[PDB]
């Protein structure tokens, strides 16, 4: 069983940079080294066979190199189109395996969340519960922190969120944060917030709701 | 040319069995070797079965060995894989896999030169759920702007996944549609939407989810409304 320990795990790159991935291998495996890309939401393409050898309708800019444990992808000028997993796998011998992966990512400045808040739908307060929504979109970088307050004290309880992949369009990520209670807890509690912590501020970036209606 | 599909990915429970096929075009099928390839969901690649150009000579990983079948049909031009014996950790997407022309040169390596779009097989006991849809409507209030957002959170339904247009595939530009959250045995997802803030209650906003698991199909009116 082969071993193909690949460098980095993550990385960011300012489009212009040239990158260098490594493949190690446990074992010997000459120019039996592939490599393969993957964009997001794709299957994996092969783009250089024995180390060396591209296959064609990708860029000169890509450059495979290597012999023995250790074989490197070049990647000569980074561009948008080129972020994505870069995987490299051994055929040599059987069972062929693969490296877990080198996930690149495009740097660009840093960018403040637009943050919305949404109370319970009336739909929702039917069936006894109430998701309380908060969508943070597109800052950069990743690492944002999002609590929740209940009338000025932290949940922790209940809460699940989701972040999107870079985007395509602006490099940007975006997130979703979801606090769940019952109607019962919900019709007891007053203000519902939202504190958002990014790199872009010193202070939480806050949205708030007092609940009331009709 | 040169196309693989796969088909046959679904839920099946622990113990459980599927079959999934690949069909091949673009290409003469039994001049080449195929392979069987995983994904996982912490995206990690797996080569777990290769059949030949003639049939024999099947190759297994030691964790397939005994609960999977790789098979061909040369002439129907179809890769398979049988899968038995199914276990949690078999939950990933099925990509077929051609490699490069097989001759008796003496022995030689095998490189993976196309690939197929993945059917996704789900290893759960958990039960199919369909969602519920509810509407995230904006309070008419005092927003910042000349654009509004929008959105539709789709709840507690099993198993992945569920599409969500917004205006039936009009309203493209402003989606954000989150990945699926798994717990307590059921996803939730979200979509939000940006639009200008005139055609606000005026013109109608609409969400619709299709979960084909369920055949379940909803059409949530939103309009920007005063909660």
């Amino acid at each position: 069983d082969e071993l193909l320990t690949q460098s980095p795990a993550t990385l960011s790159v300012t489009p212009g940079d040239s990158v260098s991935l490594s493949c190690r291998a446990s074992q010997s495996i000459s120019n039996n080294l592939h490599w393969y890309q993957q964009k997001s939401h794709e299957s994996p393409r092969l783009l250089i066979k024995y180390a060396s050898q591209s296959i064609s309708g990708i860029p000169s800019r890509f450059s495979g190199s290597g012999s023995g444990t250790d074989f490197t992808l070049s990647i000569n000028s980074v561009e948008t189109e080129d972020f994505g997993m870069y995987f490299c796998q051994q055929s040599n011998s059987w069972p062929l395996t693969f490296g877990g992966g080198s996930k690149l990512e495009i740097k660009r400045a840093d960018a403040a969340p637009t943050v919305s808040i949404f109370p319970p739908s009336s739909e929702q307060l039917t069936s006894g519960g109430a998701s309380v929504v908060c969508f943070l979109n597109n800052f950069y970088p990743k690492d944002i922190n999002v609590k929740w307050k209940i009338d000025g004290s932290e949940r922790q309880n209940g809460v699940l969120n989701s972040w999107t992949d870079q985007d395509s369009k602006d490099s940007t990520y975006s997130m979703s944060s979801t606090l769940t209670l019952t109607k019962d807890e919900y019709e007891r509690h007053n203000s519902y917030t939202c504190e958002a912590t990014h790199k872009t501020s010193t202070s939480p970036i806050v949205k708030s709701f007092n609940r009331n209606e009709c | 040319e040169v196309q693989l599909v796969q088909s046959g990915g679904g839920l099946v429970n622990p113990g459980r069995s599927l079959k999934l096929s690949c069909a091949a075009s673009g290409f003469t099928f039994s001049s080449y070797g195929m392979s069987w390839v995983r994904q996982t969901p912490e995206k990690r690649l797996e080569w777990v079965a290769a059949i030949s150009g003639g049939g024999t000579y099947i190759h297994y990983p030691d964790s397939v060995k005994g609960r999977f079948t790789i098979s061909r049909d040369n002439a129907k031009n179809n890769l398979y894989l049988q899968m038995s014996s199914l276990r949690s950790e078999d939950t990933a997407l099925y990509y077929c896999t051609r490699h490069p022309f097989y001759r008796y040169d003496g022995g030689n390596y095998y490189a993976m030169d196309h690939w197929g779009q993945g059917t996704s097989v789900t290893v759960s006991a958990a039960k199919t759920t369909p969602p519920s849809v509810y509407p995230l409507a904006p309070g008419s209030a005092a927003q910042t702007n000349s654009m509004v957002t929008l959105g539709c959170l789709v709840k507690g339904y099993f198993p992945e996944p569920v599409t969500v247009t917004w205006n039936s595939g009009s309203l493209s530009s402003g989606v954000h549609t989150f990945p699926a959250v798994l717990q307590s045995d059921l996803y939730t997802l979200s979509s939000s939407v940006t639009v200008p803030s005139s055609p606000r209650p005026s013109e109608t906003v609409t969400c619709n989810v299709a979960h084909p698991a369920s055949s379940t199909k909803v059409d949530k009116k939103i309009v920007p409304r005063d909660c």
